[PDB]
Parts: C-alpha cells; sequence; structure tokens
C-alpha cells in the first residue's frame, strides 16, 4: 500500500483544485450553471434510483466542498439571473433526495449545508421556489446537529429576503415560529444556532415580527440567556458573540415599535432585565478586566457589544420604567452604573448613547 | 414658533447656501449649525405621532438635501453637519425608520452607482458622491447599522461600496477604503461579495502605480484588511486570492516602488500569508508551489534588499513559516 | 495584620480622603483585597470585606455601587460555603450592624429601623438566603445580647424582630 483515502482527500481536494481551476477560469458563469446544470445532470439522477443510494457529489466525500466550490465559481459574475436559477432544479431534486434520506441514517446531515451554500449563493426564485419546494417538503424533528443545519433554513430566508421588496418575506412569514419553539435545548454552536435562529427573529419583520414575538419568546431568550452560560459551556467568544447577536436582535424592534407600536408584548421589561446584568456578567467581567487597550479584537468585540449595551441601556430606560424592579438586579443595575460610568468614562465615543446611558444607569 | 425659525433660521441658512465662497462665513453658519448642533441638541426631537415625524424630520431632510446641495468642495462643514444629523435623531430613541429611509437615501445612491457603470459625468455629482463619501463615515457613524443588517442594510450597500470599490477613483477608492474596513472592522463574513471585491482590490492595487494617498489610504484598509485576514471565511476563496497574491509575488518591484506602506502591507500580506500558513492548509504542494514563488518573491525582495527590512521580518516571518515547514514532522 | 489592618485603615484613610475619588479609586482595591483570599486572616479579610461592604452602603453612590459586585466577589470568594463564611462573620457583620445602632435613635422606628430591618436584611440579600429572618434570628439573638439593650437597641431589635418574625 502507497497511501490509504487520504490520498483520495488528497485527491477531492485536488478535485476541488479542478474545481478551483474551473473557478480559476474567468468571470461570468453561464458555462457553470451549465456545468451546475451538468451537476443538474447528475442531480436529477440521484433520487432517479430511489433506491438504497444518494446524491453522490455529497456520497463522494464530506470535506469536498465542490457544491459550493463549483457555486463559488458560479459567483464569478452576474449572467444574470438564471444562473441563479439553472441550480433551483438541482437544488430541490437533491434536496427532495435529502428528503428520501429522511430520518438522517448516515449521510443526510451534510445536505442541508450544501443546499445552505446553495441557499446562499445564487437564487433569484432558486432560493424562493425552493421555498415554494420547502413548503411542500420539509420536516422538522431536529436533533442536535441537526439544529444547526435547521438554522441553515433560517440563514436563508433572510439572505432570501434581499432583492428589491425582499420578494418572499411575506411569504416567508407564513414560515413562523411554529416550529421553532425547541430552544432551551442543544449546545453552544447549536446556541448559535438559536442566535442565528435570533437572528432569523431579528428578521421576519412587521409582516410577522408583530406577530410571532410577542415579548414571551425573548423571555424565552432570557431563559436561553441564562442557558447559554449555564446549559454547555466553552462558548467565551460564542456566547459573546450570541449576545452581540442579540444586541443586533433586541434592537431589531428599534423602528418597529417606534413606527406605530403594535409589537404584542406582554411581559415587556422581563427579558432587558436579567440580560442587562446577563451583559455585566460579562461587561462588568470586562469592566473587571478593565484593559485600555484591546487584546487583538475579542476584548474590542464585546467593549463594542458594550458600546452595543450602551443602546440597549439607553433603550429600555427611553420608553419603560427603569428601576421598577423586585430582585437585585437593582442591586446589579448599580453595579452596572458601575459598569456604567467605568465605560462612560472609558468611551470617548458617541455623546449621544454616553449621556443618555448616564441618565439611564443614573 | 419651532417649524417657523426652521422656516426662518434653515431658510438664513439657505439664504447662507446662497452664497459658498464661505471664508469664515458659512463656517459662521456652520457655527450656527454648531448652535443648530445645540438647537438639535435643545429641541426638535422625540416628537409627535407620524405627522409631526414626517414635519420636521422631512425638513431636516429638507435640510439634509440643502446639505447634499452644497457638497464641492465645503466637505469640512458637511462631515460636521452630518455629525449633527447623525446626533439628530439618535437620542430620539426613534426615528430609525428615517434612518432606514437615511439607509433608502443612500441605496438611492447604489442604483447610481450601478449607473455609473453604464453612464457617470458630474464631478460636482462626484463631489455629491464624496458627500455620499461623508455619508459613508456616517454610516461609519451609523452604528446601529449590525443591528440594522439583520434586516439587511448596509451589509447590502457594501457591495454597493464594492460597487464604489467597482467605480473607484484616488477620491473614490479612498472613499471606498475607509467605510468597507469600518464595516469590516463591524464585522467580517458577508457572503462572498467582497473576495471578489478582495482581489479587484488586492491585484488592482498594483495597477494602481500612482496616487499615493489613495495608496496610503488602501494600506490604511490594508491594515484592516490584514486585520480581517483570518480562518473564518469561505474556504476555498481564501486560497485564490493567496494565489492571486502568489500571482502578485512575481510583481513586487512596484511595491517596493510605492515607497513604504504599501511594502508594509505587503508585509502584511505577507504577514496574512503567514496567517494564511497559520491556518488551515489541505492543499499540501499547492501552498508549497505558492511558497516557493513566494520564496522567489522573498528572493526578490532579497535581490532589491537596499532599503526594506520588515519585508525581510516579514520574510524572516516567512522564514518563520519557513522554518515551520523545514523539518517540523521528519 | 501588621500589612492589611494597616492598609484598611489606609483603605479607611482612602475613605477618609474620599469624596467619591478614592472611593473609586479604592473600590477597585477593596475588589481586588477579595482576590488576597485563601489565608487565615482571609476571613478576617473577609470580615474586612464585609464590614467594607457594610461601609458600602454608606456613600451609597459608587461604594454601593461596589457592593452587590463585591458581594459578587465574595461569591467569587465564596467558591466553597463555610460555617465562618457563615457565623463568625455574622456577629462581626451584626457588630457593624451594631455600629449605626448606637446612633438610631431618629424619629422613624417605623421606617429607619424598618430600613434597618432592611438595609442588615439587605447584606442578608446580599448574603442571598431564603430563610435570611430565621436563619440570621439566632446569630441575631448573640447579636442582641451583644447589643447592651439599654434604651435604644432593644426596640430597635424586638420590632424588627417582629417585623421579621413574630
Amino acid at each position: 500500500m502507497a497511501g490509504t483515502s487520504a490520498p483520495g482527500s488528497k485527491r477531492r481536494s485536488e478535485p476541488p483544485a479542478p474545481r478551483p481551476g474551473p473557478p480559476p477560469g474567468t468571470g461570468h458563469p453561464p458555462s457553470k450553471r451549465a456545468r451546475g446544470f451538468s451537476a443538474a445532470a447528475a442531480p436529477d439522477p440521484d433520487d432517479p434510483f430511489g433506491a438504497h443510494g444518494d446524491f453522490t457529489a455529497d456520497d463522494l466525500e464530506e470535506l469536498d466542498t465542490l457544491a459550493s466550490q463549483a457555486l463559488s465559481q458560479c459567483p464569478a459574475a452576474a449572467r444574470d439571473v438564471s444562473s441563479d436559477h439553472k441550480v433551483h432544479r438541482l437544488l430541490d431534486g437533491m434536496s427532495k433526495n435529502p428528503s428520501g434520506k429522511n430520518r438522517e441514517t448516515v449521510p443526510i446531515k451534510d445536505n442541508f449545508e450544501l443546499e445552505v451554500l446553495q441557499a446562499q449563493y445564487k437564487e433569484l426564485k432558486e432560493k424562493m421556489k425552493v421555498m415554494e419546494e420547502e413548503v411542500l417538503i420539509k420536516n422538522g424533528e431536529i436533533k442536535i446537529l441537526r439544529d444547526s443545519l435547521h438554522q441553515t433554513e433560517s440563514v436563508l430566508e433572510e439572505q432570501r429576503r434581499s432583492h428589491f421588496l425582499l420578494e418572499q418575506e411575506k411569504t416567508q412569514a407564513l414560515s413562523d415560529k411554529e416550529k421553532e419553539f425547541s430552544k432551551k435545548l442543544q449546545s453552544l454552536q447549536s446556541e448559535l444556532q438559536f442566535k442565528d435562529a435570533e437572528m432569523n427573529e431579528l428578521r421576519t419583520k412587521l409582516q410577522t415580527s408583530e406577530r410571532a414575538n410577542k415579548l414571551a419568546a425573548p423571555s424565552v431568550s432570557h431563559v436561553s440567556p441564562r442557558k447559554n452560560p449555564s446549559v454547555v459551556i466553552k462558548p467565551e467568544a460564542c456566547s459573546p458573540q450570541f449576545g452581540k447577536t442579540s444586541f443586533p436582535t433586541k434592537e431589531s424592534f428599534s423602528a418597529n415599535m417606534s413606527l406605530p407600536h403594535p409589537c404584542q408584548t406582554e411581559s415587556g421589561y422581563k427579558p432587558l432585565v436579567g440580560r442587562e446584568d446577563s451583559k455585566p456578567h460579562s461587561l462588568r467581567g470586562d469592566s473587571i478586566k478593565q484593559e485600555e487597550a484591546q487584546k487583538s479584537f475579542v476584548d474590542s468585540w464585546r467593549q463594542r457589544s458594550n458600546t452595543q449595551g450602551s443602546i440597549l441601556i439607553n433603550l429600555l430606560l427611553k420608553q419603560p420604567l427603569i428601576p421598577g424592579s423586585s430582585l437585585s438586579l437593582c442591586h446589579l443595575l448599580s453595579s452596572s452604573s458601575e459598569s456604567p460610568a467605568g465605560t462612560p468614562l472609558q468611551p470617548p465615543g458617541f455623546g449621544s448613547t454616553l449621556a443618555g446611558m448616564s441618565g439611564l444607569r443614573t | 414658533g419651532e417649524h417657523g425659525l426652521e422656516l426662518a433660521s434653515m431658510i438664513p441658512a439657505l439664504r447662507e447656501l446662497g452664497s459658498a465662497t464661505p471664508e469664515e462665513y458659512n463656517t459662521v453658519v456652520q457655527k450656527p449649525r454648531q448652535i443648530l448642533c445645540q438647537f438639535i441638541d435643545r429641541i426638535l426631537t422625540d416628537v409627535n405621532v407620524v405627522a409631526v415625524e414626517l414635519v420636521k424630520k422631512t425638513d431636516s431632510q429638507p435640510t439634509s438635501v440643502m446639505l447634499l446641495d452644497f457638497i464641492q468642495h465645503i466637505m469640512k462643514s458637511s462631515p460636521l453637519m452630518f455629525v449633527n444629523v447623525s446626533g439628530s435623531h439618535e437620542a430620539k430613541g426613534s426615528c430609525i425608520e428615517f434612518s432606514n429611509w437615511i439607509i433608502t437615501r443612500l441605496l438611492r445612491i447604489a442604483a447610481t452607482p450601478s449607473c455609473h457603470l453604464l453612464h457617470k459625468k458630474i464631478c460636482e455629482v462626484i463631489c455629491s458622491l464624496l458627500f455620499l463619501f461623508k455619508s459613508k463615515s456616517p454610516a461609519i457613524f451609523g452604528v446601529l447599522t449590525k443591528e440594522l443588517l439583520q434586516l439587511f442594510e448596509d451589509l447590502v450597500y457594501l457591495h454597493r461600496r464594492n460597487v464604489m470599490g467597482h467605480a473607484v477613483e484616488w477620491p473614490v477608492v479612498m472613499s471606498r477604503f475607509l467605510s468597507q474596513l469600518d464595516e469590516h472592522m463591524g464585522y467580517l463574513q458577508s457572503a462572498p461579495l467582497q473576495l471578489m471585491s478582495m482581489q479587484n482590490l488586492e491585484f488592482i492595487e498594483v495597477t494602481l502605480l500612482m496616487v499615493l494617498t489613495r495608496i496610503i489610504a488602501i494600506v490604511f484598509f490594508r491594515r484592516q484588511e490584514l486585520l480581517l485576514w483570518q480562518i473564518g471565511c469561505v474556504l476555498l476563496e481564501y486560497g485564490s486570492p493567496k494565489i492571486k497574491s502568489l500571482a502578485i509575488s512575481f510583481l513586487t518591484e512596484l511595491f517596493q516602488l510605492g515607497g513604504l506602506p504599501a511594502q508594509p502591507a505587503s508585509t502584511f500580506f505577507s504577514s496574512f500569508l503567514e496567517l494564511l500558513k497559520h491556518l488551515v492548509e489541505m492543499d499540501t504542494d499547492q501552498l508549497k508551489l505558492y511558497e516557493e514563488p513566494l520564496s522567489k518573491l522573498i528572493k526578490t525582495l532579497f535581490p532589491f534588499e537596499a532599503e526594506a527590512y520588515r519585508n525581510i521580518e516579514p520574510v524572516y516571518l516567512n522564514m518563520l513559516l519557513e522554518k515551520l515547514c523545514v523539518m517540523f514532522e521528519d | 495584620s501588621s500589612h492589611e489592618v494597616i492598609r484598611a485603615s489606609c483603605v479607611s484613610g482612602f475613605f477618609i480622603l474620599l469624596q467619591q475619588q478614592n472611593s473609586c479609586n479604592r473600590v477597585p482595591k477593596i475588589l481586588i483585597d477579595k482576590v488576597k483570599d485563601d489565608s487565615d486572616i482571609v476571613k478576617k479579610e473577609f470580615a474586612s470585606i464585609l464590614g467594607q461592604l457594610v461601609c458600602t452602603l454608606h456613600g451609597m453612590f459608587y461604594l454601593t455601587s461596589s457592593l452587590t459586585e463585591p458581594f459578587s466577589e465574595h461569591g467569587h470568594v465564596d467558591l466553597f460555603c463555610r460555617n465562618l463564611k457563615a457565623t463568625s462573620q455574622h456577629e462581626c457583620s451584626s457588630s457593624q450592624l451594631k455600629a449605626s445602632v448606637c446612633k438610631p435613635f431618629l424619629f422613624l422606628l417605623k421606617k429607619k429601623i424598618p430600613s434597618p430591618v432592611k438595609l442588615a436584611f439587605i447584606d442578608n440579600l446580599h448574603h442571598l438566603c431564603k430563610h435570611l429572618d430565621f436563619r440570621e434570628d439566632e446569630t441575631d439573638v448573640k447579636a442582641v445580647l451583644g447589643t447592651l439593650l439599654n434604651l435604644m437597641e432593644d426596640p430597635d431589635k424586638d420590632v424588627r424582630v417582629a417585623f421579621s418574625g413574630n
């Protein structure tokens, strides 16, 4: 024996290098859309067996990302949107074949991320008809790593919400939180996928955000904000990113309630209470670190997230009644005001959210 | 009265906009705009419902339209007035729809920069694009943008900034250099749009053989971009631009002909080359075949070695990569 | 004790030389004095912390801002709770409760002595017990014993004892 199948992994990357030399061809990729059609030749042929086979490109290897790499080669240049439609027949066929690979025995996990790479690369309606295909074909009874690919389905819809009026966000407003009640759940990356599902909750706007959220999800997210530090671990940058995504996601109702204030909110102050203390669980802990120069950026990230939390500190107090607390979070609010007056002096930053938080924490 | 003084003092500012040859008079009107910055700190903020939300904010947008009108060449008061414009509705804890309108005001120029691919003229409208470059500092100063890009904001217009990097003159490229790097400083890993624009920036920087102020600003952007060089991106887009840098490694005499910051950015690119080496590889000889051209580029810097030593230190960092790749296993 | 009591009195001198400046500066030193745990006098340094945490209620602008943080630093010092972390500090903490109880003769026994039934309970809420009235009762019965109970400490205890229980 000269070498094992790692030489084939050295060949599949070299086949991805053949895909990369194909990606090193040129600009606009009608020929690679035809190769996506040549992929669609294979992609129609997979479920044509419908018996004990798989999508052979995904069944070739695991790390070989030619489904993304040819789509990366298909991201050559926009000519025009049928390249963003030609692999749609390659998309839903192997997706129904992955749906024909239901219960995910040993090869159906990696399909949805290839579909997500297909979702992220180019779909004019090649995602929207795929969303019209997935409306007829979707099963969400997921598991540990399958929670991530379900958020990869959530990664598609906001990416599909891009074009001119988002063109299917009202159709995505049908695809609502009716299956999204599976939090208090799997691990930190899945919690980052839940933060990605919260990034999907930082999406699906006033067509459905005034319906789906109702401030009982953010309290369930306030339980998740408790869970992200407690139900797992090793989320040092991950829960920091999950807070930083929640810093976007809690601020995703900024112009929403400041348009006509519908917002469906029942418990409008519970989630803002424990999370702002959970900010001080990291940011006053970073104000316990209290460094001036950033480490490289992980100090600069959470501090900008604290500068984002500075807006969040200005957020709830500007509308809702602050200091109407019962627990020792008001005693932590003074510690948050200790984190404030530290970081307010340490800001050298935007004076609007500085002086407002100087009247919010005080 | 408050609407009427806005129909008087901004009309007095329209009388100040009736003469733009300033000489500390429109700057005194900018001092009056600083007084209006105090007045926007005083009143006309957090006001009544949708009519009043459309009453003075559109009049402030009409003030922003006259601020959009007085572009050439008074960028000093304009960037100053953009700061109070950022300070206008931000403390109101509202009017982010007006900022989403200001996003659509920015997104209006995205079609115009797309139209610049078809037809473009008018250096004053390029000064209005330079007024929009002042809005790029204001988009950098938007600061709810990562909260706004969850609703598909200027993350989209980062491609319009990459389209501003497509139509990128030495004013417009440095305009494209900062705010994109600032948006890179905001977050990373957009959906593969600017990796295409990366080699459209990086290789075309070797094409740009003059305009050192654009080159220094690009190295200032490369100071963020080599900082943006990281192992959490598209798993194949990196190596091709790395090979495109290895393609650019055959021609780094212009990188030395550009005096210092480009060669420092090339050293930062060499630092990014070792940072690409600091990531996983998944291409065994292809890294080394790129490294042999890089060792030739190391020999090329060893060929013209009269000034540079940080490049030699980057070559020593490449030697630190080479010592790592010398005999590590056996 | 030749150093820390010379530094806690210096911290008291930092508290003496305080409008809020050293009271902001020694707040960092008091929160990092909790890092100097794991010693024989660390329970005395926790007593030096908790009396300063009792004195963190005194300035009550930047020190009460540090108080629950110091109680979290006491919780950071609480790797595992102990009886000396429960009991021997408590009468010493009640000695700080017996400090201001000397000058507690204001005409707010329904308010300030109930605030003394609250601010002591806030330190017990900083101790964060569920039976914080009844779990502190035998220590307070030992502490009201340590109180002279001549004229002012007695009814301030017994009505607060009538507040906390029957």
